[PDB]
């Protein structure tokens, strides 16, 4: 899981799956290209580039998969503060940067 | 196994044996670019393409690895006289077949792919480039040399060297150095310790020195030469010898290429 | 075995077995073509002709197979003195006959034969020719070979090579190159893989340089040297050593011809 | 003692480390010269960041600062991860390209010193002996200046066994045939010369240098050989670096003959 | 060992031993004179002075050995840090020292000992001397050889011989001969049977040619080389690399002895 998979993370378990669900939620209310476009995957790590078979009205083009990313910060007096007082960690920048990258892969659709 | 993969081929278990050291031998002895170039190992299925970064800092390109292939047919008629008879098969077209891809393989190296936009050593952008002059007279062969030699070294490029010459420029360093009296070829090779080539695919008075180095430039298999039964046709057996490779140059100033003036 | 075989024959299983080594040492000793020519075979005496696929640079030929012979006698006389005299019976004639169908091979393989219209070495069509010059001076006959060599490596026929000349230009090649201190005979071994060879078949000033590999020709036989009793006849004890040998080119393209103007 | 524990953050496992460091190591190996006829004093350890050298002139001690030379190479995640998910090894092919400048940094330092910290080369030290060679395109000179170099180091009481160290194109005119012997002058030179006639790339023009074999006349001080050390990840990638600590010590100058080309 | 008979010694057995072969293997890297001579010992303790019997072409002449040393220092800064960080000690100044003892017996055999009064190779009465030419010229050299080896023939000295030349005459030897495509030093080395060395004791252009043979000429040793601890001065731990040798010729005439004009 994502406490063994960053051992230096300052969030422990519960607090990490607060920061997917808190960016999975961001994103679904975001993402308008997922609302009617289906998925082909996931298709997993071992996969950069797709054919894309292009019917005119057939021309197979190497679609490579670009990656799109927001980085966000947080900051380690808030997490301090957050543990020293025992209430939930903030994560509104984190889901400020999944409202970008649902508007990264909008602006790519 | 191909017995079990190919259920239907007339050859048997022993037969595909002898089928596929026919190809691997003629494939080997007629294929010029292996021998200094260095393999990307077997990709296997599952990558049809491959990244090579290009170093001039990088910049990433996608390769498709093409399928180089060839055609023979061993015809029923044969097949059961040698059955029949218990002689040995006579696979002359497998052989013939591998000899046909390898040469399709050096053409890819060298000249490139253009349908699939792969250059090769004699087209990559940003290789360097020398001008040879009269090779005809005694000397002037290992001068360029050590002049192109010398420019790979202005590039940060050490060595060893591997040098792949026209047949034309190549029947040029057996000719004794008026200098030493000894021949050209054996001069060259002092200087370039991973050996001196010939190649049919390279026409006219042309040439190409690469720093020899998985670093430099490979070959990435996706699968090594190989053979497939396509399927009873017309009473007969024809097969596919075939083999996807692709040429990666990652530091294209790693290759001097000698160009006739004229 | 032979004894079986023949069972009139004047010799025994041992002395049979001297007829058969000294004739297959003195083919051994003589057979030049089988230096550098893989064989096919031996196909057995169920083949009399053999389907040859040309390659021009497919067309298919049926060769037929010829016989080569040579008869040669045991004289009943020196049998029965060997015999008198516990003495090893005599096979000088045998070996002759042997050194007659080695040479009969090698005319056949290199000039081929015209009974049967089989192509050779020095007359396929589709061959590559190269003219040599006078390889009387020292450096001629090192370039002769690598302009000749350049001709099938612009075919796509990268070795390993094997050149066949004729005593005339075998001998010249053994005199000390130019400006090089290293005989010439040396400087074009190296550049010749499968070994240069001399056949006295090919007459004046000619040879061939062949790509060897067993896709690009081969030697179909499909009985080797043998020997056989013909019956004795007039007290004395004719045999004959045969073999039904053939050669197919399957790359004309594979081969350079040397000759002079 | 594995890196896997050295390096809990690196991505590679203790296979994945191994090969890393064949890879560094064989690329390492195939270029280094010096290594050939410089013993090692060594390794003597991370507490030693600076050697003495006592120079006995033909005696003076010097302290020299041991200089590290390293090269960064980047392991790109997705190439890690892509690799991982296919089963096929990891291309390494960066890390043989770090691990090629790095041994030519080392020759280059072995030969023509480092002026950062001052420290002295075969070519540069003071106190070895010069020869002016002549034209080794004419026949018997390339032998006989070999021998008059040798003269020089018999002078100065430095009997053998020589190693001569020549440029690249000064190594191949050694393959010309001797005047009147008619054999090689190379196989004339390596009777002399017992420990080894090499050629580097470090070496321009008509250079080479002839060096007194052994630990009492010269040797390569080093407290870290060839070692491939994980940087930290940055930008998601894995950034890594070949590196070692090598310093070249001179006891005995006058055991160094370097021929200069007028 | 080494151990109890130096118990103040900053080296131990293992360190100790590393300085006995350093020295040892820097001594026979330079002993050209023991490449030929053979040794007469090692005597002992015992012994400090030896009889020599002149043969001239006896007479009794005792010759005190004479005792051949160089120092060396072992600084205890640089012992203390090898110790610190368990490298091993450096004895690179030993073996300089060892190279200065080899040094001075090859100049106490070929030139004497002038204090002791004891003659060498190159000043010994009653050699055969020869005068060299010019050895520049190719083919000189050999001829040189060849009269110099005949004098000692005429004396009923028949070999093995050993020559030794100066460094600028033995590299004079390495040019190819005149008209035999051969090495000069090749030819003189069939000449020689003990072997051509170089020495730099010879100055010049000068050599010896020395007839092989304990009975001819030996050398006498006590005590072969030896490194012993001085004691402690100035917290530094000064050593002594000695021996005790002496050339003893006994056949005058198998010295032939080539000098310049």
């Amino acid at each position: 899981n994502k406490s063994q998979l960053y051992p230096d993370s300052p969030l422990t378990d519960q607090d990490f799956n607060q920061l997917d669900q808190t960016v999975i939620e961001a994103a679904r209310r975001q993402l308008v290209g997922r609302r009617f476009i289906e998925l082909y995957g996931p298709l997993g790590r071992g996969m950069q580039s797709v054919f894309n078979d292009i019917f005119m009205e057939s021309r197979r083009v190497n679609y490579t998969i670009p990656m799109l990313y927001k980085d966000f910060v947080l900051y380690w007096r808030d997490l301090e503060q957050s543990k020293a007082l025992d209430i939930p960690i903030d994560f509104s920048v984190a889901a400020n940067a999944a409202r970008d990258v649902a508007f990264l892969e909008d602006q790519m659709i | 196994n191909k017995s079990q993969l190919y259920p239907d081929s007339p050859l048997t278990d022993q037969d595909f044996n002898q089928l596929d050291q026919t190809v691997i031998e003629a494939a080997r002895r007629q294929l010029v670019g292996r021998r200094f170039i260095e393999l990307y190992g077997p990709l296997g299925r599952g990558m049809q393409s491959v990244f090579n970064d290009i170093f001039m800092s990088s910049r990433r390109v996608n390769y498709t690895i093409p399928m180089l292939y060839k055609d023979f047919v061993l015809y029923w008629r044969d097949l059961e006289q040698s059955k029949a008879l218990d002689i040995p098969i006579d696979f002359s077209v497998a052989a013939n077949a591998a000899r046909d891809v390898a040469f399709l393989e050096d053409q890819m190296i060298f000249h490139g792919s253009k349908e699939f936009d792969i250059p090769g050593l004699m087209n990559v952008k940003g290789r360097l480039t020398h001008l040879i002059g009269n090779w005809y007279e005694s000397g002037n062969a290992f001068q360029d040399i050590v002049e192109a030699r010398n420019k790979l070294l202005e590039m940060n490029h050490n060595g060893p060297y591997a040098l792949v010459l026209s047949p034309e420029l190549y029947s040029l360093l057996h000719r004794v150095h008026k200098d030493t009296n000894v021949l050209e070829i054996e001069h060259v090779r002092e200087l370039i310790t991973a050996g001196v080539f010939q190649s049919p695919v390279l026409k006219g008075k042309s040439g190409v020195i690469v720093n020899t180095g998985r670093n430099n430039l490979d070959l990435a298999i996706s699968e090594d030469f190989e053979t497939a039964y396509l399927g009873e046709e017309g009473m007969n057996h024809p097969f596919r010898v075939y083999e996807t490779v692709v040429l990666r140059i990652k530091r294209p100033a790693a290759i001097c290429t000698l160009i006739d003036p004229e």
